[PDB]
RNA sequence: CUUUAAAUCCUUUAACGAGGAUCCAUUGGAGGGCAAGUCUGGUGCCAGCAGCCGCGGUAAUUCCAGCUCCAAUAGCGUAUAUUAAAGUUGCUGCAGUUAAAAAGCUCGUAGUUGGAUCUCUCUCGGCCGAAGCGUUUACUUUGAAAAAA
């Protein structure tokens, strides 16, 4: 059982501590290796160049073709392969363009059917993808 | 109508008990909703807090039936809770709502800080168990409301409870257990010995002895 | 460095469970019974009342005979009597644990000057009120919001610049009767 | 009522079983 | 149970064991209410009266039941003393 | 071994009750258990209790009542100053109108509406409802 | 030209200023969680949606649009960080037979914990400051001192 004395407040406190380090979470937000690997560097958006496009299958029990785009972050140098979300959007996207790329909304985890991509385009050539989508901007020439 | 088939439907139908409390009082078991029905009457709400899908598998597929966890009380004091499972789903919460008639039990209020008006929450803190699922009931201050997950939050304002506190363990994302283990936390109000029910008690004639020969004269 | 104060606070909270058909009914029916113009209204008064009830708590854990209690809790009290929620006859912090959202948003210049018949209907005493038409005491009051005191019940006046209680024509008149 | 009932148990664990389980009594 | 006018506010008293002085509850049906008959001094006669003893089910089933009831018995003088 | 016997006298009350028993053997007695069971008997939860004298460590016969729910010790004494034993018992005790918090202070031991009473705070025995 | 060191600003008075009061409210959703359509048309495991479970393989309540509806509202969506949720870090307050877990076993110092027991000492005027080794304490509860925002 747990120490219950009125002088076990160091055993509690670092028996609490080295515990601790036993967390997911924890571990990931302190030890410092998950930030390091982080392709944002800790970043919410980054700044690519679209180095391609491709298209990922889905996982097995529904079967589709993801039309995603691999980056490179200017910041670092990285390699990213980012979700081009809607449908006609990929159109929108052309080679070697700057594109603001956000998270996929679940902290590094890849999301859906989508295998290994946990990213998703947000801008492209400095102009929403939403706003291309609805018809309310056009590329800039 | 309803013919009675017990001593006590009969002496119930019969109007010579006067109030619920006294079966309460005497822990006489209810086995006829229609007893229930004559004492609570119109005040009575009920409601289905669950419909359940229940497979059993069989060589020819899965034999599907519905469990009905259906919810009812007066919201002044008694409260009862059901679970029917049949073939089919009206029949389920029908046979829900009789065993939750059947099932009513007195809920006792208290106050949370002084005795003033009518008493609003628990009179302390109770704790109900159903399989994994602990329910703690706590006094909370007037005008609070029914700090609670919605399942106990329907069976408390069922119970008549004004306001309380609410602390939740284990799985109580099924439903069912989270509704019994409610149920027996504010069955639990009135089985709590508190300072002031130290008075010794005067024992009353039970029914099937106070009117006993009505019973016999028949 | 500035000489500027950055002493701000925001006045409603929102609820934990943004979907549930009894909290959204009960708001609907308020917003509905006095008029207000979204939810946030609604919040807005929950949390003044929220503010109180803790206030309350808090004096009411201490020591009857505790100075900080008596001081606090009879300014409170006193404060609550003075707009008008909470009765003369029951002053006691037993009391303010009593007191509902609806005792609040009845001390608006909204439903005082609705229930006073300046105004036809509840919007019609909002409208009136957001085109400077009422007045309270000497002064032209414009926010609906306006808690009413007890002591400015009575004077809740139709001002006296406004067509309805003064005597000018208003836009509207003028620019017909120009036409005749 | 009926028609919630009669759409639930005629496919209790298809594509619709969550929305008329829900429309029930909710 | 009282308020603080002094108004009882309970639904109903509910009752205790004659032997632990423990609630009964509402659906403890395994409580029993015994009624033992008076009986006069000389002629050993029922005398309309009785006493009343209540036990919960929970001395009923651990067997000390029969123990409590011939104690409240022998603490009323209905069982001679020894 | 057998450390803070007051943890075994209550734990041994609490036993007894459960069971429904009318009476109880605490041993060893001590100057704490019996301020201890005094304060319980005061406020009639215990009854009366008899101190069999052995030349070495006293017991204790306790009569009982069913009128204890729960008798229980903190282990350790922690040190409760009158400002944060709200927070105590709000955490101890089943409702504001009954159940009592026992705290040996410098007047002696004695519930927590005492110690209010004689502005004292001091060091959480245990507690009863 | 009130305001202010010329001054745009609220405030004030005045002239125009509203009946698609065109002086046109948006953002996100409508299977469940979670509020709100198994309505219509298109697509046919494609395009895509979907935080999760899951929709789409020609009668899609889920995609693309129309209509309708609900949620907040001059505000709504999204992405990371973080708090509560999390009694999933547990001092309050977790768990360790079988779900993750008790060291193979026993000695052992530091650490933590520890049985009963104790109720002309002293000065001006036949109730006062001084003066205290009461065996030092941890304590409780007062009293000064603990910036302002």
């Amino acid at each position: 059982g747990k120490c219950r004395g009125l002088r076990t407040a160091r055993k509690l406190r670092s028996h609490r501590r080295d515990q601790k380090w036993h967390d997911k979470q924890y571990k990931k937000a302190h030890l410092g290796t998950a930030l390091k690997a982080n392709p944002f560097g800790g970043a919410s958006h980054a700044k690519g160049i679209v180095l391609e496009k491709v298209g990922v299958e889905a996982k097995q029990p529904n079967s589709a073709i993801r039309k995603c785009v691999r980056v490179q972050l200017i910041k670092n140098g990285k390699k990213i392969t980012a979700f081009v979300p809607n449908d006609g959007c990929l159109n929108f996207i052309e080679e070697n363009d700057e594109v603001l790329v956000a998270g996929f909304g679940r902290k590094g985890h890849a999301v859906g059917d989508i295998p290994g991509v946990r990213f998703k385009v947000v801008k492209v050539a400095n102009v929403s993808l939403l706003a291309l989508y609805k018809g309310k901007k056009e590329r800039p020439r | 109508e309803w013919m009675p088939v017990t001593k006590l439907g009969r002496l119930v139908k019969d109007m010579k008990i006067k109030s619920l409390e006294e079966i309460y009082l005497f822990s006489l078991p209810i086995k006829e909703s229609e007893i229930i029905d004559f004492f609570l009457g119109a005040s009575l709400k009920d409601e289905v807090l669950k419909i359940m899908p229940v497979q059993k598998q069989t060589r020819a597929g899965q034999r599907t039936r519905f469990k009905a966890f259906v919810a009812i009380g007066d919201y002044n004091g008694h409260v009862g809770l059901g679970v029917k499972c049949s073939k089919e789903v009206a029949t389920a919460i029908r046979g829900a709502i009789i065993l939750a008639k059947l099932s009513i039990v007195p809920v006792r209020r208290g106050y949370w800080g002084n005795k003033i008006g009518k008493p609003h929450t628990v009179p302390c803190k109770v704790t109900g168990r159903c399989g994994s699922v602990l329910v703690r009931l706590i006094p909370a201050p007037r005008g609070t409301g029914i700090v609670s997950a919605p399942v106990p939050k329907k069976l408390l304002m069922m119970a008549g409870i004004d306001d309380c506190y609410t602390s939740a363990r284990g799985c109580t994302a099924t439903l069912g257990n989270f509704a019994k283990a409610t149920f027996d936390a504010i069955s639990k109000t009135y089985s709590y010995l508190t300072p002031d029910l130290w008075k010794e008690t005067v024992f009353t004639k039970s029914p099937y002895q106070e009117f006993t020969d009505h019973l016999v004269k028949t | 460095p500035v000489a500027r104060s950055w002493v701000c606070r925001k006045t409603y909270v929102t609820p934990r469970r943004p979907f549930e058909k009894s909290r959204l009914d009960q708001e609907l029916k308020l917003i509905g019974e006095y008029g207000l113009r979204n939810k946030r209204e609604v919040w807005r008064v929950k949390f003044t009342l929220a503010k109180i009830r803790k206030a309350a708590r808090e004096l009411l854990t201490l020591d009857e005979k505790d100075p900080r209690r008596l001081f606090e809790g009879n300014a409170l009290l006193r404060r609550l009597v003075r707009i008008g929620v909470l009765d003369e006859g029951k002053m006691k912090l037993d009391y303010i644990l009593g007191l509902k959202i609806e005792d609040f948003l009845e001390r608006r210049l909204q439903t005082q000057v609705f229930k006073l018949g300046l105004a036809k209907s509840i919007h019609h005493a909002r409208v009136l009120i957001r085109q400077r038409h009422i007045r309270v005491r000497k002064q032209v009051v414009n926010i609906p919001s306006f808690i009413v005191r007890l002591d400015s019940q009575k004077h809740i006046d139709f001002s006296l610049r406004s067509p309805y209680g003064g005597g000018r024509p208003g836009r509207v008149k003028r620019k017909n009767a120009k036409k005749g | 009522f009926s028609e919630w009932i009669d759409d639930l148990e005629a496919d209790p664990k298809g594509k619709f079983a969550q929305n008329l389980l829900k429309k029930l009594t909710g | 149970m009282q308020n603080d006018a002094g108004e009882f506010v309970d639904l109903y008293v509910p009752r205790k064991c004659s032997a632990s002085n423990r609630i009964i509850g509402a659906k403890d049906h395994a409580s029993i209410q015994m009624n033992v008959a008076e009986v006069d001094k000389v002629t050993g006669r029922f005398n309309g009266q009785f006493k009343t003893y209540a036990i919960c089910g929970a001395i009923r089933r651990m067997g000390e039941s029969d123990d409590s009831i011939l104690r409240l018995a022998k603490a009323d003088g209905i069982v001679s003393k020894n | 071994v057998r450390m803070n016997v007051l943890a075994d006298a209550l734990k041994s009350i609490n036993n007894a009750e459960k069971r429904g028993k009318r009476q109880v053997l605490i041993r060893p007695c001590s100057k704490v258990i019996v301020r201890f069971l005094t304060v319980m008997m005061k406020h009639g939860y215990i009854g009366e209790f008899e101190i069999i004298d052995d030349h070495r460590a006293g017991k204790i016969v306790v009569n009982l009542t069913g009128r204890l729910n729960k008798c229980g010790v903190i282990s350790p004494r922690f040190d409760v100053q009158l400002k944060d034993l709200e927070k105590w018992q709000n955490n101890l005790l089943p409702s504001r109108q009954f159940g009592f918090i026992v705290l040996t202070t410098s007047a002696g031991i004695m519930d927590h509406e005492e110690a209010r009473r004689k502005h004292t705070g001091g060091k959480i025995l245990g507690f009863f409802f």
